[PDB]
C-alpha cells in the first residue's frame, strides 16, 4: 500500500466506534480462499 | 490364550523384560493397510498443494519488491524470491507423488517433509490443526517400511516386494490417531461447549433437517451438536480398536467426517481421517479383498499370496535384535510420550499465552471458540515533531490473526517502525486499541492502549505484562443479553461494551448514526460531550440521547469493571428505505393501471429500464434500479440445477490446477534458461491466467 491514502486516516474516519451492518463466527480451522 | 491377550494383542509376559518388549514391537506383521494409507495420504497431499498451500496464490504472496510484514516462527527466516519458492513447491509435488507411486520412498519422504515444514514455520498466520497432523504423518512415514506391498520400489527390487514389517509401524499411526481423538474430546470438557455456546448457529443447517423431526432447535443444537461430538471423539477414540466395537465405530465415524466435511470449508482434513479409520482393522484386509474377486481382476491387482520373510523384524524360533529394532521401540515410545506432552506444554511457553493458550495448530481444540472483532485503533506519534495520527487497521499485513496474539503484534510494530520512515515519519511510538469478544461475551479490550509496543518488553517464557485479563465474572451476563437482542425492531442495533477502571473511551458518532442513545448496565461512568465540556456521571438503569456528528467520551470512575451498551439506528438508511418503497409503490400503480395521470419525466427511465437519450437519473433512480438487479440476479442464482452447479465447480478447479502448472512451469524457465524481455514474460503471464472455457 502507497500513495500516503492507504496508510493514514484522518481523526473522524478513525474513531468510528459504531458502524452499521445489514466474519463473526471465526474458528481459526477455515482455509481462506483468495483465488 | 488368555482373554487380555486376545483383546489387547499382547501377552503381560511380554513386557517383563526390554528384549521381550523390543521383540514384540518389532514382530512380523501384514503390510497390506500400511501401503493403501500411503497410497491415499500422498493422493490427498498431491490434490491439497495447489489448492491449500497456496500454489496458485503464490505469485501475489511472496511477491518481489512488495514490503510486507512477516510472522515468522524465528526471525532468522526469511521467504527466498519467488521462483525459488516456486522450485521449493516443485519438490513438494514431486515427493508427493514418490509417496504416492512409492518409488524412492526415503527420498521422496525428505523432499516432502523438509519444504513442508520451511513453509510451515515461515508464517504463523497459515497454522490449522490439520496442517499440523499432515506433517507429523509425514515425519512418521519416513521412518516406517510402508513400501513393501503395492510399490514401483517393490518391482525394482525382490527383497522389498510384499514382505513383513515391523508391528510398531501401525501401533505410532494408530497412537497418533487415538491422541488426535481423545485430545479433541478432553478439550472439549469446557464450559463454552458444554453450555452450547461455541457454534451456536451450525444448527440450522439443512443437514440436521431430520434431526428436528424428533427434536426443537434448542435442543438438536445442544444434544446433537455439541454433546454428540465430545461423545464421538471419545467414543471413537476408543470404539474402533476392540473388535466387538469396530463396526459401529466406523459408522459413527464415517458420518462424523462426512458431515464435518460438508459443514466447514476444513479442505482435505475429513477425507485423510477417513482414510486413516480403516487402519484399525486387521492389517490384511486389502489382501482379501483381492481374493475376493473374479481372476481377470487379479491380474491387474497386487498379489495375493503370503508375504515374504524380511530383515527388519524379529523372529521367534530365537534371534537375538540388533539395533535398528531397539531404535524402532525407542522411536515409538518417546514419540507417543511427546505427542502426549505437548498439547499440555502451555506452563512453559507463557509469552505466547492469551486469553486461549499457546498459538493455535498444536492443541487439537477444534472450533471450541470464536471471536468477533468490533474495532482495531492503531495510533503513532512522530519522535521529531510531536504529531499524532492514526493508521490504517490492517496496513503492511495479508492476515488478520495479528489481533488476538502479543508476539505477532511486536513483529508488527518493528515491521511499521522500519517503514513507515519512508512515508515522513521519524523514529515512531506505536499504540494499538483492539476490541475482541469470545463466544458472545462483553467486548473488552485485549491489549493496554496505553504502552508502546516498539518499546514493549516480551520474552517468549516470561508472562506478557501489557495483555488484559479476561473478565469471566461477566460470563452470566449473556443470557440477560440475548433477551436485549430479542426486544428490538428490525433497525435498531445495540452493540454491549465492558471497560475497565481509568481507562476511557473516545468515540466519534457519524452523522448518519441519528437516534443514537446510551445505556448503562452495571457500575459508574462518566459520559462527557467536548462540544461544551459537558460531563454527566451516569448510575444504574440511566439512559442518555448523544449527539449525531460530533465527538463524546465515556470514562469508567469505579473500582470495578463498568458494563454498559450503544443501541443506535441509522436514519440515513431508513429515509432512503422510505423513499423507495414509495417509488416502488408508485410503479405498481402505474402498473396495475391505477395513476392515469401522467408519470414524471424522473419516473419515466424506471419504466423504460435504460438510460438512452436522456438525463443522468437521480441517486434515487440509480439505487432503485441497482436494488431490482441485484435481487433479479439473486433469484436466477438461486433458481440453478443442480448439473450447471457440479459443471462450474470442476471448470473453476481445473482453472486453478492450470494456472499453478502453468506459472510453475514459467518460474523454471526463469531459473535455469534466464530471464527474457519483458513482452514474452507478459504475453505468457496473460497466456496463464485465461479462463479453461
Ligand atoms: C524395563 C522396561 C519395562 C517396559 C517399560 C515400557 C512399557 C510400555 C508399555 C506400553 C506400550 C506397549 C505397546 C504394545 C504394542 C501393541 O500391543 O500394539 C498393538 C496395539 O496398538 C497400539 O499400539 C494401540 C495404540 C493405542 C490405541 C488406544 C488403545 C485403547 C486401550 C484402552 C484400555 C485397554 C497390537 O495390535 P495387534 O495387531 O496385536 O491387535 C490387537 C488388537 N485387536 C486384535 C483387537 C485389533
Ligand atoms: C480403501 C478406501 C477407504 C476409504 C477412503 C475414502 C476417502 C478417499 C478420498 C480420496 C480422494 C477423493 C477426492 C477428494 C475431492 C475433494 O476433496 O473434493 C474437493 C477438492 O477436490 C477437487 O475439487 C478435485 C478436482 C480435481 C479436478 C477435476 C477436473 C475433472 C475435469 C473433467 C473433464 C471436464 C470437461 C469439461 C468440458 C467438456 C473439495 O472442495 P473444497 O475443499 O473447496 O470444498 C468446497 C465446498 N465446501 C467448502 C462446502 C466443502
Ligand atoms: C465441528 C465438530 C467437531 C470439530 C472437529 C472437526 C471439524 C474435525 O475435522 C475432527 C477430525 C478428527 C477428530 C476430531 C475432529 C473434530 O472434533 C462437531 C461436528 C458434530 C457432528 C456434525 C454432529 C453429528 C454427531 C454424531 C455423528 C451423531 C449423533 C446423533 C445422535 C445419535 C445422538
Ligand atoms: C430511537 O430510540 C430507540 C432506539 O434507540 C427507538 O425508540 C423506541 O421507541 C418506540 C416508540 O414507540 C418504542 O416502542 C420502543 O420500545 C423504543 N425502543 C427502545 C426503548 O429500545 C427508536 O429506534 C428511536 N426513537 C425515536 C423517538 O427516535
Ligand atoms: C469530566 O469528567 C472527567 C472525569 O474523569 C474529567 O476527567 C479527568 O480529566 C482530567 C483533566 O480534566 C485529567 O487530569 C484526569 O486524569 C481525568 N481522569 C480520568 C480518571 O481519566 C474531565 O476533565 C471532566 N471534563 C470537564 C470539562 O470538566
Ligand atoms: C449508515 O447507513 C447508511 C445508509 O446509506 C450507510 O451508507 C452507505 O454507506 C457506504 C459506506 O459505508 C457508502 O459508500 C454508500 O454510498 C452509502 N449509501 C447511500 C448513500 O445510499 C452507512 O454506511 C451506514 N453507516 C454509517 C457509519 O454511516
Ligand atoms: C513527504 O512524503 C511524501 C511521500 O513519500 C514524499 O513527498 C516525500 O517522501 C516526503 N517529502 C518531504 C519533503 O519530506
Amino acid at each position: 500500500e502507497e500513495t500516503d491514502q492507504e496508510v493514514f486516516l484522518g481523526p473522524p474516519e478513525a474513531q468510528s466506534f459504531l458502524s452499521s451492518h445489514t466474519l463473526t463466527e471465526r474458528f481459526w480451522e477455515s482455509y481462506i480462499y483468495n483465488g | 490364550d488368555s482373554r487380555i491377550g486376545k483383546l489387547l494383542g499382547f501377552e503381560w509376559t511380554d513386557l517383563s523384560s526390554w528384549r521381550r518388549l523390543v521383540t514384540l514391537l518389532n514382530r512380523p506383521t501384514d503390510p497390506a493397510s500400511l501401503a493403501v494409507f500411503r497410497f491415499l495420504f500422498g493422493f490427498l497431499m498431491v490434490l491439497d498443494i495447489p489448492q491449500e498451500r497456496g500454489l496458485s496464490s503464490l505469485d501475489r504472496k511472496y511477491l518481489d519488491g512488495l514490503d510486507v510484514c512477516r510472522f515468522p516462527l524465528l526471525d532468522a527466516l526469511r521467504p527466498l524470491p519467488l521462483d525459488w519458492m516456486y522450485l521449493v513447491y516443485t519438490i513438494m509435488f514431486l515427493g508427493a507423488l514418490g509417496m504416492m507411486l512409492g518409488l524412492c520412498y526415503r527420498i521422496s519422504c525428505v523432499l516432502f517433509l523438509l519444504p513442508y515444514w520451511y513453509v510451515f514455520l515461515l508464517d504463523k498466520t497459515s497454522w490449522n490443526n490439520h496442517s499440523y497432523l499432515y506433517g507429523l504423518l509425514a515425519f512418521q512415514l519416513t521412518f516406517m517400511d510402508a513400501n513393501h506391498y503395492w510399490s514401483v520400489d517393490g518391482l525394482l527390487n525382490a527383497h522389498r516386494r510384499n514382505a513383513h514389517v515391523p508391528l510398531w509401524n501401525y501401533a505410532v499411526l494408530r497412537g497418533q490417531i487415538f491422541i488426535v481423538y481423545f485430545i479433541a474430546g478432553v478439550k472439549k470438557l469446557d464450559a463454552d461447549w458444554v453450555e452450547g455456546y461455541s457454534m451456536e448457529y451450525l444448527s440450522r443447517h439443512w443437514l440436521f433437517s431430520p434431526f428436528k423431526l424428533l427434536l426443537s432447535e434448542e435442543l438438536t443444537s445442544l444434544l446433537v451438536v455439541h454433546w454428540g461430538g465430545l461423545l464421538l471423539d471419545l467414543s471413537a477414540g476408543f470404539l474402533l480398536f476392540f473388535d466387538v466395537s469396530r463396526s459401529i465405530g466406523l459408522f459413527f465415524v464415517s458420518y462424523f467426517h462426512c458431515m464435518n466435511s460438508q459443514l466447514f470449508s476444513i479442505g482435505m482434513f475429513s477425507y485423510v481421517m477417513l482414510a486413516s479409520s480403516p487402519l484399525f482393522c486387521s492389517p490384511e484386509w486389502p489382501r482379501k479383498l483381492v481374493s475376493y474377486c473374479p481372476r481377470r481382476l487379479q491380474q491387474l491387482l497386487p498379489l495375493k499370496a503370503a508375504p515374504q520373510p524380511s530383515v527388519s523384524c524379529v523372529y521367534k524360533r530365537g534371534q537375538k535384535p540388533g539395533l535398528r529394532h531397539q531404535l524402532g521401540a525407542a522411536f515409538t515410545l518417546l514419540y507417543l510420550l511427546e505427542q502426549l506432552f505437548l498439547p499440555y506444554s502451555h506452563f512453559l511457553t507463557q509469552g505466547y499465552n492469551n486469553w486461549t493458550n499457546g498459538l493455535y495448530g498444536y492443541s487439537w481444540d477444534m472450533m471450541v471458540h470464536s471471536r468477533s472483532h468490533q474495532h482495531v485503533k492503531i495510533t503513532y506519534r512522530d519522535g521529531r515533531t510531536g504529531e499524532l495520527g492514526y493508521l490504517n487497521p490492517g496496513v503492511f499485513t495479508q492476515s488478520r490473526r495479528w489481533k488476538d496474539h502479543a508476539d505477532m503484534l511486536k513483529q508488527y510494530a518493528t515491521c511499521l517502525s522500519r517503514l513507515l520512515p519512508k512515508y515522513n515519519v521519524t523514529e515512531p511510538q506505536i499504540y494499538f486499541d483492539i476490541w475482541v469478544s469470545i463466544n458472545d461475551r462483553f467486548q473488552q479490550r485485549i491489549f493496554d492502549p496505553r504502552v508502546d509496543i516498539v518499546q514493549a518488553a516480551w520474552s517468549p517464557f516470561q508472562r506478557t505484562s501489557w495483555v488484559q485479563p479476561l473478565l469471566m465474572d461477566l460470563s452470566p451476563w449473556r443470557a440477560k443479553l440475548q433477551e436485549i437482542k430479542s426486544s428490538l425492531d428490525n433497525h435498531t442495533e445495540v452493540v454491549f461494551i465492558a471497560d475497565f477502571p481509568g481507562l476511557h473511551l473516545e468515540n466519534f458518532v457519524s452523522e448518519d448514526l441519528g437516534n443514537t442513545s446510551i445505556q448503562l448496565l452495571q457500575g459508574e461512568v462518566t459520559v462527557e460531550l467536548v462540544a461544551e465540556q459537558k460531563n454527566q456521571t451516569l448510575r444504574e438503569g440511566e439512559k442518555m440521547q448523544l449527539p449525531a456528528g460530533e465527538y463524546h467520551k465515556v470514562y469508567t470512575t469505579s473500582p470495578s469493571p463498568s458494563c454498559y451498551m450503544y443501541v443506535y439506528v441509522n436514519t440515513t438508511e431508513l429515509a432512503l428505505e422510505q423513499d423507495l418503497a414509495y417509488l416502488q409503490e408508485l410503479k405498481e400503480k402505474v402498473e396495475n393501471g391505477s395513476e392515469t395521470g401522467p408519470l414524471p419525466p424522473e419516473l419515466q427511465p424506471l419504466l423504460e429500464g435504460e438510460v438512452k437519450g436522456g438525463p443522468e437519473p437521480t441517486p434515487l433512480v440509480q439505487t432503485f434500479l441497482r436494488r431490482q438487479q441485484r435481487l433479479q440476479e439473486i433469484e436466477r442464482r438461486r433458481n440453478t440445477p443442480f448439473h450447471e452447479r457440479f459443471f462450474r465447480f470442476l471448470l473453476r478447479k481445473l482453472y486453478v490446477f492450470r494456472r499453478s502448472f502453468l506459472m510453475t512451469c514459467i518460474s523454471l524457465r526463469n531459473l535455469i534458461l534466464g530471464r527474457p524481455s519483458l513482452e514474452q514474460l507478459a504475453q505468457e503471464v496473460t497466456y496463464a491466467n485465461l479462463r479453461p472455457f
